[PDB]
């Protein structure tokens, strides 16, 4: 007697497809609550839907290199200091494989970088002034009264040393890079020995608005 | 409090793809670090992988004379910090002097 | 132990000093290609000539290292593993004797160097290797 169909309850019809974390199962229901009878309509909408299954087990996480640390001090075996001398040294920087968990993969390539160096750490060197740097950023970029700057630096004159050192074992050679903060000796420019800094304000500076929230301004 | 869990993070557009469903903690969603979440439909999408910086946005409009323009980047990921010990979600800004023409 | 230089743990400065002692004529990075037990004959492939001596070995060539039955347990050498090795002119038979003046150090595989228990040793060996190849021994 024209009785329209009604959905019975959702019940699960497939197993969790994953061996860690969340996955998708399927639920299903029947148009039997009540059954359509005597030209009654079939139930509106879906007899199946997706449902989330939770293993509560963590998945493997592959390791990622963090960025290189600073170059270690430029030194040579059986020498107390090589700084201010035409004496190739050795230095290294390292990085960690961070994040690796639950039998995830190790990082690819080298955890150590090694190079050779001339130490000019705290070495007094004759200094020539740079011309003006390009204008820096406006700071603080959001905070009040943003200002910009450029500099003439007391730039050091590096000793005219070989770019390379001969090896002892190979027929080969190795690059030597100047390392260290030296003491550049300039005559005063604008009664300053190291750095001359100009500043000027930044003009018509916009407020820092969060993209996520922005263009939800009815006001 | 529950989140929308997605199976893909698209690094090009920063978009969440492959909806699994809602009514899950971010902890449960991110049990698999390849996944991503939204706190609210329309909200920002956060990958479940360890945090790192987005690429800097293009420089915004300049506001003819010399004004200034912003670009921004965000710390995107979960369960960690970016460079300066910055929590996930955090925007970082740069402001610059700019010139369009010469009125 | 008169089986090999038994080693306070070894430092980079320590290792550079001992490999430059008088008579130390070879330093090799080696891969143990195959053991044949009996005196035991350890078949070593040479990966790096860190220091070359009397014996002009090309890289990727093999040398037998002999060691008394008494010293097998203490050396504990496993096949396909890498080792830092150095010894004296005196310990040449061509083949090499492992004795009280022979350095044999397990060199961890490039993937297992990332393990916290290995990071310092692998950093030291990379630094040792580079110093030896480029600068050589002092005096
Ligand atoms: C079953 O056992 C688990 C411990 C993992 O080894 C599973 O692998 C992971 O499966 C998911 C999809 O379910 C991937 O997204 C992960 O990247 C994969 O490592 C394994 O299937
Ligand atoms: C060494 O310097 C030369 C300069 O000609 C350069 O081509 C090369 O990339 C450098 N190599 C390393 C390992 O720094
Ligand atoms: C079943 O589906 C929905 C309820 O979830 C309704 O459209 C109606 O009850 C139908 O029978
Ligand atoms: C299935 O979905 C919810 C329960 O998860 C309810 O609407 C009802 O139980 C339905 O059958
Ligand atoms: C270290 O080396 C360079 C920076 O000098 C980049 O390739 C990257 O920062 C890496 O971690
Ligand atoms: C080492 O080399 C220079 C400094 O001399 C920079 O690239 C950086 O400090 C690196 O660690
Ligand atoms: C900086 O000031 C003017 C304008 O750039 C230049 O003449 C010169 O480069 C100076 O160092
Ligand atoms: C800073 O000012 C403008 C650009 O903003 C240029 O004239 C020049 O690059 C200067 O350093
Ligand atoms: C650095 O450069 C400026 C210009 O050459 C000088 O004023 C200063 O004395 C030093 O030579
Ligand atoms: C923004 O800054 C520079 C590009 O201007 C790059 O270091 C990198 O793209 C960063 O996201």
């Amino acid at each position: 007697g024209s009785v329209a169909g009604g959905w019975g309850p959702w019940g699960p019809v497939s197993p969790c497809p994953v061996t860690c974390g969340l996955g998708q199962t399927m639920e299903q229901r029947t148009c039997n609550h009540p059954v359509p009878q005597h030209g009654g309509p079939f139930c509106a909408g879906d007899a199946t839907r997706t449902h989330i299954c939770n293993t509560a087990v963590p998945c493997p996480v592959d390791g990622e290199w963090d960025s290189w640390g600073e170059w270690s001090p430029c030194i040579r075996r059986n020498m107390k200091s090589i700084s201010c001398q035409e004496i190739p040294g050795q230095q290294s920087r390292g990085r960690t494989c961070r994040g690796r968990k639950f039998d995830g993969h190790r990082c690819a390539g080298q955890q150590q970088d090694i190079r050779h160096c001339y130490s000019i750490q705290h070495c007094p060197l004759k200094g020539s002034w740079s011309e003006w740097s390009t204008w820096g950023l406006c700071m603080p970029p959001c905070g009040p009264n943003p200002t910009r700057a450029r500099q003439r630096l007391c730039t050091p004159l590096l000793p005219k040393y070989p770019p390379t050192v001969s090896m002892v074992e190979g027929q080969g050679e190795k690059n030597v890079t100047f390392w260290g903060r030296p003491l550049p000796r300039c005559e005063e420019l604008q009664g300053q020995k190291l750095v001359v800094e100009e500043k000027r304000p930044c003009l018509h500076v916009p407020a820092c608005k969060d993209p996520e929230e922005e263009e939800l301004a009815a006001a | 409090d529950p989140v929308l869990c997605f199976t893909q993070y698209e690094e090009s557009s920063g978009k969440c793809k492959g909806l699994l469903g809602g009514g899950v903690s971010v902890e449960d969603c991110c049990l698999n670090t390849a996944f991503a979440y939204q706190k609210r439909s329309g909200g920002l999408c956060q990958p479940c992988r360890s945090p790192r910086w987005s690429l800097w946005s293009t420089w915004a409009p300049c506001s003819c004379s010399e004004g200034s323009q912003l670009r921004y980047r965000r710390c995107v990921g979960w369960n960690g910090q970016c460079s300066g010990k910055v929590a996930p979600g955090t925007l970082e800004w740069q402001l610059q002097a700019c010139e369009d023409q010469q009125c | 132990s008169n089986c090999f230089i038994q080693k306070d743990k070894v430092t980079l400065e320590e290792r550079l000093d001992k490999a430059c002692e008088p008579g130390v004529d070879y330093v090799y990075k080696t891969r143990l290609v195959k053991v044949q037990l009996s005196f035991d004959e350890y078949i070593m492939a040479i990966e790096q000539t860190i220091k070359s001596g009397s014996d002009e070995v090309q890289v990727g060539q093999q040398r037998t290292f002999i060691s008394p039955i008494k010293c097998r347990e203490a050396l504990k050498l496993e096949e396909k593993k890498h080792y830092l090795m150095w010894g004296l002119s005196s310990d040449f038979w061509l083949s090499y004797i492992i004795g009280k003046d022979t350095w044999v150090e397990h060199w961890p595989e490039e993937d297992e160097c990332q393990d916290e228990e290995n990071q310092k040793q692998c950093q030291d060996l990379g630094a040792f290797t580079e110093s030896m190849v480029v600068f050589g021994c002092p005096n």
